[PDB]
């Protein structure tokens, strides 16, 4: 039974090392959510600092890949940073060679193609991570593209990743079934972040302090992460209506 | 164009006696019409009762003497501290010199 | 590159891949070598399980390495071709540098060297081939017959056989071959070689190949009828 | 058990069995003692013969004029590691006109041994070394294990029954450290130390191997009638 | 089963058992700690005196990277040295190209990506060390701890080895009792105490205390070993607290 | 490091079976149904856009891909394996043909190049076979319209019409009854939609069905005028609206 | 399976220990070092009477002042001999002198442990390297596939080794003549050989300072065998 | 090397090649055979830079002898010439090209026809009734153009070749110490020992 | 490390057989039967396509009979993909020889080259062998009309008539029974089709299940023509010989 140790086909036509890499994805016990506004793409992720000896500022699963592209990771931090460094290198090289900023969906495909190679080549193991890339692309506009250890990737209206992804997914599905539009019809990114946090609270059924969340925001020509005080301002607005 | 060679002048003299040998050399180091040093030793004790001087381009001279001294050290290590005979030292130096046949040491060597 | 050590020692001090290579030789069709006083004869078995065979074009069992040396074999046919090619290249390479054709001993020593190399090189299996290398050294009238085997050991033989039922024909040669008086003529040497194969072959039809090598690059392969005359004369003397 | 097939595999308790098996090869090897004062450092090595016709396997190797080691385990591995030390000692002298510090020599041996314990295909070194030397910070004694662990000591012993010699040095620590400017008395202490590791056999003229390096003493090996003085 | 025999193999759990086995080697090692102070960091390690024959203060365990970074580790000492050797190459190539000495967060990822790389293939073994490192850069003091998995975080206090539970409890007290922060000289004293307290898990053999520190005020942001009077003062403070 | 898997992971079993190829074909069997039908004046290739989530934008995932202006490809099996094969197929069409002969390869030769890449994954060191079967439809001046299947083994066969994946056995029987050598492209599209409806459980519309044709030259899709010989691509992907229009005449 | 360079729990390399078992199956080779010269003798052990025994080359010249006898998988020795010959000639080219017998032996033994996953396995052959140099006089060495070499006053390797070595233990003294050594090798070979010893199934050789390395004629050995039989019948 | 001539008559090819080997000031040898037998019925004469000529000639010989053994078959003169041309064509764009010009005189046993091929160091091959390399053609071709007939006997070929050598000995400044003449026919290669 | 997963494709069994070669031959034994018959005035190549469909485009299909040059063709039995790798190598080797010697490659030299490539995969590399057996039908001006076969071992042999693939035992007995040396192409065409018709695992032998080719000096005067039969031409020869 060495068909379960390396990336070769089982008699059922399955790759068990890919399936087990998907299970490593939920090892952090963190839930992420991504939604699209009119002018922005917002990504929120649970932040858990269980040790008091940890510097909480250094605990992050959101990465600034390029000026335009942001990436949240669901999975262990070593594989997350492995994927982050490569994505940054790929984004920089693309700009140098082709003379324009790497689109979100093109980077997603590139990282997915790299993930595919690990599922076909035996000496390389899959990375135990799901990568959610966000940007406001200059052609496609607000963009969410997610990659997994299988080498699969697709564009999303909104998405959720982690142990309780299904509860968040169904919550988002129900909202977009009402509104009958592919985005959050909101002008300011501040209110799109407030929507994202509100619908995670509803789905998970847990309240959040400023230190319990981690927020990334993609606008035209820059992606940036919110400070604890920027999130606090967001949590105050939610509570006041 | 870069010229990798130079002339540091100097003169050396080796005379073989009946039961002795002398290797002499002036201590003047020069370039063109300038004196670099009035005392720059040119004849060296290499151990195993061998004295050696590589006269001409001082850089290539120092390099060759250094590599031979090193060859004496490794001869001891490899062959149970056997004394390197003058004839064996000579044949060894031929291979050091011919090793750079197509980028020679601009030195006339006497041991 | 593939570096896996396939030929390795076992607890009892045996290299099984080399020993299993000999089992491939044991399966191969019987080859025999007999050196007379002024000639060497290479006999080779052709298994009659294959008829409708085109004997014009089918690879012959005896191969010329140079104009004066020949190589027959027992074992894997595909493996033999690689040794024959290497030998033929080394034969011309020797003529080019030494300005003299290879000695039979030198050509043997080379082929044996190649076989040995494949028994302690990474990512390669030994040759499933034993060879009989026969001929005459340049400007020499002394017959030469050598044997090699997958392990890479080689030695000179007054007469030797390799392949399937080689035990039986070696039994025959050991009692029939006199060292003090070897087969004096070509006839006597060919007769003793055909006789030795008839102990094993089955039918003396197209199952026996005979190649006679004489001094000064004089190599000829006997035809069906020429061999058939030897087969006829042997059994008519036996009916007594 | 299932985790001793190669050096690249940790056991469930976080052990490297191929390294521990390499360590075992040292324990099978003949006893060798190292000890130093403030002026001199001494190696004493019990050489092992195959039989009565055979020579006694040399244990001590010279690395430079100011450094050398004694070996216990696979002799060919000791030749590889000593050859590497010779080169590093030589590189320091040629490039920097500088005698290689004994402590730095240890660091280099450690790093060379380590690479063989973390890579597939390779094997650990099957030898332990006692490196003595006199550099710009006085006399030094090092103990090298093929795990990569190098330790600076006053005295030690490695090989079969080495524990006997190691206990003696641990008792004599305060005495032999003070033997300054007396090479003969420091060797006597080393010969008396290795004597605590002998059973059945005793120190004969072709059995005993001694080396010494010090303040005004190049690394010199004593064999044959040269060590009869100390028997 | 058999998922634990080869490195880089996901178990049905989604775990790399070979990395988890490397952690067992770390847990088996001597206690090493790190304390982030006001304007720098302090590193301390427990050195077990196996025998009287060990030359005191000679077998140095803490290693400097560049001139501004200190590294200490618990577990397989050679693996720790191999990682520091790589760290020195990473720090040299960074300074060569970018002129400025490597920032601590930048340096942390260089070690992190390297250790993680040894969990990607079955042809290499994971690192048998947890490394506590850090120093002072342009953005101030930074303390990090790096595990065999390649996982690292920033820390206020860090501990690893056999007496890590004991140490961690002591570090957590300092964090609670000093929210405003700890001075470099205080951190050296506290480091000495914590190693002495964490020595109860290794109480069979007596030990030797080794401390180093980078501090903007005390060492000009350079890594230095705590020697002579300042070391004895920290040993005296530590010995007073256990009694 | 180094790729130390320099040996075959696909080997012959005592029975003469290549296990990893058989298991790759099993992975294809589990894959969503795709089909191809060849008409007199065109070819059609169709498949179901099996959306993993309703939040996912299934327009961004292309199951039917342009390889050259006159050649298109659809698959059944592992999507990621297909995506990298399309990237390699597009490049090899340039490197090993267009950059040599100054024209796009004929359908059969591009198929042959794709087949070769999939064969090598079946014999090369330290790799598994591709877990996909491809249906490649194409037109070239001298061979006309053609439809090819390519299997994980690297084996390829030309078809008049066929289906691969989930409900291939039932689909192929359906095509056998409907196919003749006098079908117009519109008749083939009609049959393609009928055949594909059987294997689809849920929604059946232009948003859940991906369908492309190899038909007449599209000068409107060329992107430039002025060169009479350049008349535009024969590959055209049908829009969500164009499919829905033909589902009313179904 | 398991690594080729793997250590056993006892701290021995499996493949080296297994190669030593292959050498035990080898034909007997004996060396005796005297102050008048070193004698090398081998059992030829022809598998069949049709095998021309003079073609069995188990004693080999490395240089004029160094001979070599082999026991075990004799095919493996060819590359070892080639290296030894090259090393001997190469040193003469570089230093205009003969190479020390120990230095030659050390050069051969450096190949031994160059195996892994370099060659795929250790050598399956042991060598008795006998020679003379000005520094250490007449010398006999035993080169193993472990990479270890011992200097011997007398040594036997192969199938009859431990029986022969016990005999060499009793017989050897520091005052042996070259003629006494020749008979002693012949005596011990005859003892451990399956087939009856003659000049066709056994071979003698010697290395003297004056004449260098010489493989003995079958006629010369035949006389020494006849001299042996008479002196054993003499008491 | 200096003069190499070739003439293809009815039933044979004749190759004349100078005997002189000059190294600058002195004539070192006056009996040099500037030819190699590639196969029993194929001869190749050569002239060009010192060392390269023999090194190339022997290299070709070794290759054709290797083919002969492998296939137990003699390559046609056309096949040998095509091989030689490719080696020279390969050579001209090498780091240091073979500076060697060759005439290949062979008798094709299949077609029962003599064949003469002229190949220069660039790999410029031509089949000719008569050929030369260097300045040899300038003196001789005017005579060959006049006298040559395709139905000439071997004896007539040798007589026309003597007239060519005589014209060279008259008007050439260099003393080439006469020529070694070799005939290639159905019975193989033989040397005319009196010329 | 990686050793754990290595099948070791290039090792001997205790009996002295090559595991992968033997198992590759077992693979080929399930492939469609290919027959070659050599006559005095040409060679015939007949081969059975494996259980086809009514929707397979036969006229543009080729799985059995391939052209190496204008003088040499091959019939394939085994993995079609593996064959096309070797066929492309053989086609290049033929053109390499033509460029070098300005003469068409002799049949045996091409066969030996391909056979030596197959041999390599059994001795070194640690890769699986090519699961292919070839029947080489060719003409050169040395030996004239020649039939050869090569198998995954890299061993090749010459034949007057030979079969590869399924039911070779049954096929070779029928050929050995009805073959004669003075036989002509038209006769050899009939024998080939009659042999397949009896050894086929199918209910009946039809045009859509056959690939057919002839190498004739039936080319106007002193030259050789290759004829890869069209589906309609295979249907005609089936009616002529009286099988349908
Ligand atoms: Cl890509
Ligand atoms: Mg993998």
């Amino acid at each position: 039974g060495y068909d379960r140790h390396i990336t070769i086909f089982s008699p059922e036509g399955r790759l068990y090392q890919v399936e087990y890499a998907f299970k490593a994805t939920n090892q952090t016990n963190i839930n992420s959510l991504a939604v699209r506004g009119k002018d922005c793409t917002v990504v929120i992720s649970q932040k858990k600092v269980p040790d008091k000896l940890l510097d909480p500022t250094t605990v992050s699963y959101i990465f600034c890949i390029s000026r335009t592209i942001g990436m949240v990771v669901n999975g262990p931090i070593p594989d997350a940073r492995n994927a982050a460094l490569r994505a940054k290198a790929e984004a920089a090289e693309f700009r140098y060679k082709y003379g324009y900023d790497m689109p979100c969906d093109v980077l997603a495909k590139r990282m997915a193609n790299l993930s595919q190679i690990y599922t076909q080549r035996a000496y390389m193991r899959p990375l135990g991570v799901i990568l959610t890339f966000v940007s406001v692309d200059e052609e496609l506009g607000p963009s969410i593209y997610k990659t997994d250890p299988a080498g699969y990737y697709v564009g999303y209206k909104a998405t959720a990743t982690g142990p309780k992804q299904q509860e968040i997914t169904t919550n988002l599905e129900n909202h977009f079934k009402k509104s009958k539009i592919d985005h959050i019809n909101e002008e300011s990114w501040e209110k799109v972040v407030e929507f994202a946090i509100t619908h995670m609270i509803d789905a998970l059924g847990t309240e959040f302090s400023k230190n319990d969340l981690e927020v990334g925001v993609a606008t035209k020509d820059k992606f940036f992460t919110l400070s604890a005080e920027n999130i606090e301002e967001r949590l105050v607005a939610i509570a006041e209506q | 164009q870069f010229n990798p060679y130079g002339d540091n002048g100097g003169t050396i003299l080796g005379i073989a006696g009946e039961d002795f040998a002398v290797l002499a050399g002036d201590t003047r180091n020069i370039t063109d019409y300038s004196i670099n040093s009035r005392y720059e030793p040119k004849v060296f004790d290499c151990g195993d009762n061998i004295v050696m001087s590589a006269n001409g381009f001082a850089a290539d001279g120092d390099a060759l003497v250094k590599r031979f001294k090193n060859s004496v050290k490794w001869y001891h290590f490899d062959h149970n501290d056997k004394k390197l005979s003058i004839n064996s030292a000579a044949r060894n130096i031929q291979h050091l010199l011919y090793g750079k046949r197509f980028f020679p040491y601009y030195v006339h060597t006497i041991i | 590159g593939y570096d896996r050590a396939l030929s390795i020692f076992s607890p009892d001090g045996h290299i099984f891949q080399v020993e299993y290579a000999l089992e491939a030789v044991k399966r191969g069709t019987c080859a025999v070598g007999v050196k007379g006083k002024n000639c060497v004869v290479l006999g080779c078995e052709r298994r009659s399980t294959l008829k409708l065979q085109d004997t014009r074009i089918t690879p012959s069992k005896v191969s010329k390495i140079d104009s004066h040396v020949v190589l027959s074999f027992s074992g894997l046919n595909a493996d033999s071709r690689i040794l024959i090619e290497k030998a033929r290249v080394e034969a011309q390479s020797h003529r080019l540098t030494l300005e003299d054709p290879v000695t039979v001993e030198y050509l043997t020593r080379y082929v044996a060297g190649v076989q040995q190399r494949y028994t302690q090189s990474g990512g390669v299996r030994p040759f499933g081939v034993s060879t009989l290398i026969a001929g005459f050294d340049p400007r020499d009238d002394e017959p030469k017959l050598y044997q090699t085997e997958p392990s890479g050991i080689y030695s000179s033989w007054s007469a030797q056989t390799i392949g399937r039922n080689s035990k039986t024909v070696r039994e025959f040669l050991e009692k029939n071959y006199d060292r003090k008086e070897p087969p004096a003529t070509v006839e006597e040497c060919v007769k003793l070689t055909v006789r030795s194969l008839l102990e094993v072959v089955q039918t003396g039809a197209k199952n026996i190949e005979i190649t006679v090598v004489k001094p000064d690059s004089d190599i000829v392969a006997l035809s069906s009828e020429e061999i058939n005359q030897y087969v006829t004369q042997i059994e008519q003397e036996k009916q007594e | 058990n299932n985790y001793d097939g190669d050096t690249v595999t940790f056991s469930p308790t976080g052990r490297l069995f191929q390294v521990e098996y390499a360590l075992e090869a040292i324990k099978q090897g003949s006893v060798t003692v190292g000890l130093r004062s403030n002026t001199h450092a001494v190696l004493v090595a019990l050489k092992r013969n195959a039989d009565e016709l055979s020579s006694y396997q040399k244990k001590i190797i010279k690395c430079d004029e100011h450094m050398g080691l004694s070996l216990a385990g696979l002799a060919p591995d000791a030749r590889v590691l000593s050859n590497y030390l010779r080169q590093q000692c030589n590189y320091s002298s040629l490039v920097f006109n500088r005698k290689l510090a004994v402590e730095r020599a240890g660091h280099l041996l450690c790093d060379k041994a380590q690479k063989n314990t973390q890579s597939y295909g390779g094997r650990p070194y099957g030898v332990g070394l006692l490196i003595i030397g006199y550099d710009k910070s006085g006399a030094h004694l090092l103990e090298f294990q093929p795990s990569g662990n190098v330790t600076e000591l006053y005295g030690t012993a490695i090989g079969a029954r080495s524990q006997g010699a190691k206990t003696y040095l641990e008792r004599t620590l305060d005495t032999f450290i003070k033997i300054d400017g007396n090479p003969d008395e420091l060797i006597k202490a080393g010969v008396e130390a290795i004597s605590q590791s002998l059973r059945d056999e005793s120190l004969t003229v072709d059995n005993l191997s001694i080396a010494i390096v010090g303040k005004d003493t190049p690394f010199t090996i004593y064999d044959g009638e040269a060590v009869a003085k100390y028997i | 089963t058999g998922y634990d025999l080869s490195n880089s193999v996901f178990s049905p759990d989604g775990r790399n058992f070979q990395v988890e086995y490397a952690v067992k080697a770390v847990e088996n090692g001597t206690t090493s700690i790190g304390i982030k102070c006001n304007d720098g960091v302090v590193f301390a390690v427990e050195k077990l005196i196996t025998s009287k024959l060990l030359v005191p203060q000679k077998n140095v365990k803490i290693q400097v990277v560049d001139r501004h970074i200190g590294c200490v580790y618990s577990g397989l000492i050679p693996d720790g040295r191999h990682l520091v050797n790589r760290g020195r190459e990473e720090a040299a190539s960074f300074k060569k190209l970018y002129k400025t000495p490597i920032p601590i967060p930048a340096f942390a990822d260089r070690l992190g990506q390297y250790v993680q790389a040894h969990t990607l293939y079955n042809s290499v073994r994971p690192f048998g060390v947890s490394t506590i490192f850090g120093g002072v850069d342009k953005n101030g003091a930074h303390l990090y701890m790096l595990e065999p998995s390649g996982s690292y975080w920033g820390y206020k206090g860090a501990a690893t080895g056999k007496g890590r539970q004991s140490a961690k409890a002591e570090l957590e007290k300092l964090v609670d009792h000093h929210p405003e922060g700890l001075s470099a000289r205080e951190a050296v004293k506290q480091a000495a105490k914590i190693i002495y307290l964490a020595h109860e898990d290794n109480k069979e053999k007596d030990f030797e205390l080794e401390i180093s520190w980078c501090s903007l005020s005390e060492t000009n942001g350079l890594h230095k070993f705590v020697k002579g009077d300042l070391l004895q003062e920290a040993i005296d403070f530590a010995q007073k607290e256990i009694n | 490091m180094t790729d130390r898997y320099s040996f075959s992971l696909t080997t012959f079993s005592p029975s003469g079976k290549l296990g990893q190829i058989d298991y790759a074909l099993t992975a294809v069997k589990q894959g969503v149904t795709s089909l191809g039908i060849k008409a007199t004046n065109g070819v059609v290739i169709a498949t179901e856009k099996k959306s993993s989530s309703p939040l996912a934008m299934s327009e961004t995932l292309s199951k039917v891909s342009l390889l050259t202006p006159d050649i298109g490809a659809v698959y059944s099996g592992m999507g990621p394996d297909y995506r990298v094969l399309v990237d390699k197929s597009r490049k090899v069409a340039h490197t090993s043909y267009k950059r040599i002969y100054g024209e796009y390869p004929p359908t059969k030769l591009l198929v042959s190049e794709v087949a070769k890449i999939m064969q090598e994954a079946t014999q090369s060191g330290g790799v598994r076979p591709f877990g996909v079967s491809l249906l490649i439809a194409g037109h070239d001046e001298f061979n006309g319209f053609s439809l090819y299947q390519v299997d994980p083994s690297g084996s390829y066969f030309p078809w008049k019409a066929t289906a691969i994946g989930k409900g291939s056995v039932a689909a192929k029987t359906f095509l056998e009854k409907r196919w003749n050598d006098e079908l117009e492209l519109e008749d083939a599209i009609h049959i393609a939609l009928l055949t594909l409806k059987e294997s689809v459980e849920g929604e059946f519309n232009g948003d859940t069905i991906e369908l492309a044709i190899i038909g007449d030259e599209n000068p409107d899709l060329l992107g430039y005028t002025g060169i009479p010989t350049d008349k535009g691509p024969r590959f055209r992907k049908l829009t969500s609206q164009e499919i829905n229009d033909r589902l009313e005449a179904l | 399976d398991r690594g080729v360079s793997t250590f056993s729990p006892e701290g021995r390399l499996f493949q080296v220990e297994y190669s030593l078992e292959a050498i035990k199956l080898g034909s007997t080779a004996i060396g005796i070092a005297t102050k008048e010269g070193v004698v090398l003798g081998v059992e030829k052990r022809a598998t069949s009477p049709l095998l021309e025994s003079d073609s069995i080359e188990k004693i080999v010249e490395i240089d004029r002042h160094i001979g070599c006898a082999m026991s075990g998988l004799t095919a493996d020795a060819r590359s070892m001999i080639e290296h030894a010959r090259t090393a001997a000639v190469t040193h003469n080219l570089y230093y205009d002198e003969d190479i020390n017998v120990e230095s030659l032996t050390q050069s051969v033994c450096d190949l031994a442990l160059r195996f892994g996953e370099l060659m795929s396995r250790p050598f399956g052959v042991a060598l008795l390297i006998a020679g003379h140099d000005a520094d250490d006089g007449y010398q006999l060495f035993h080169a193993e596939p472990s990479g270890t070499f011992y200097r011997y006053n007398a040594k036997a390797i192969g199938s009859g080794s431990e029986g022969a070595q016990a005999e060499l233990l009793n017989e050897w003294h520091s005052s042996l003549t070259l003629k006494e050594a020749e008979l002693l090798v012949l005596k011990i070979l005859k003892q451990v050989m399956e087939e009856k010893l003659d000049e066709n199934n056994a071979q003698l050789s010697c290395i003297t300072k004056q004449d260098g390395f010489k493989i003995y004629d079958n006629e010369k050995t035949a006389e020494l065998i006849k001299e042996l039989k008479e002196k054993e019948a003499a008491e | 090397m200096d003069i190499i001539l070739g003439i293809r008559v009815q039933d044979s090819v004749i190759l004349a090649s100078s005997k002189a080997v000059t190294r600058g000031i002195s004539v070192l040898k006056d009996s040099d055979d500037k030819t190699r037998q590639l196969s029993p019925h194929t001869l190749m004469s050569f002239a060009g830079e010192a060392g390269d000529t023999v090194q190339f000639a022997e290299y070709i010989q070794a290759n054709i002898q290797l083919y002969s053994i492998r296939e137990d078959y003699e390559l046609s003169p056309q096949a040998v010439s095509s091989f030689v041309r490719q080696e020279l064509a390969k050579s001209i764009r090498s780091r240091r090209p073979y500076q060697v010009n060759v005439l290949i005189g062979g008798y094709d046993k299949k077609k029962n026809k003599p064949e003469l091929y002229q190949i220069d160091y660039l790999g410029t091959k031509v089949e000719l009734p008569y050929g030369a390399h260097g300045y040899s053609g300038f003196y001789t071709f005017s005579l060959l153009d006049h006298h040559y007939r395709p139905d000439m006997t071997t004896e007539e070929g040798l007589d026309l070749l003597k007239l060519c050598v005589q014209e060279l000995e008259k008007r050439m400044p260099m003393d080439f110490k006469g020529v070694i003449v070799k005939i290639v026919d159905k019975d193989g290669i033989r040397q005319v020992d009196d010329f | 490390g990686s050793r754990r997963y290595d099948s070791r494709t290039t090792i001997f069994s205790p009996e002295g057989r090559l595991y992968q070669v033997e198992y590759a031959l077992e693979s080929i034994s399930h492939a469609g039967t290919a027959i070659g018959i050599m006559a005095s005035d040409g060679i015939v190549l007949a081969a059975e396509r494996k259980v086809t469909s009514t929707l397979l485009e036969q006229d543009t299909s080729t799985e059995k009979l391939y052209k190496l040059n204008d003088k040499i063709a091959v019939a394939v039995a085994g993995l079609t993909a593996d064959a096309e790798i070797l066929i492309n190598t053989a086609r290049i080797h033929a053109q390499n020889y033509l460029k070098t010697y300005n003469e068409d490659i002799p049949v045996e030299i091409l066969v030996r080259r391909l056979s030596d490539i197959k041999q390599g995969y059994t001795q070194h590399g640690g890769l699986r062998p090519f699961g292919v057996s070839f029947i080489y039908a060719g003409y050169d001006d040395r030996y004239g009309y020649q039939l050869y076969t090569s198998n995954p071992s890299g061993n090749y042999t010459g034949w007057k008539a030979i079969s590869v693939g399924a039911n070779t035992s049954a096929a070779q007995t029928l050929l050995q029974m009805d073959y004669k040396d003075d036989m002509k192409v038209d006769d050899a065409i009939e024998l080939a089709l009659k042999t397949l018709s009896k050894t086929t695992d199918s209910s009946a032998l039809t045009y859509d299940r056959l690939e057919f080719a002839t190498i004739r000096k039936g080319a106007n005067d002193g030259e050789v023509y290759q004829k890869i039969f069209k589906p309609q031409e295979i249907k005609d020869i089936l009616v002529k010989t009286g099988i349908t």
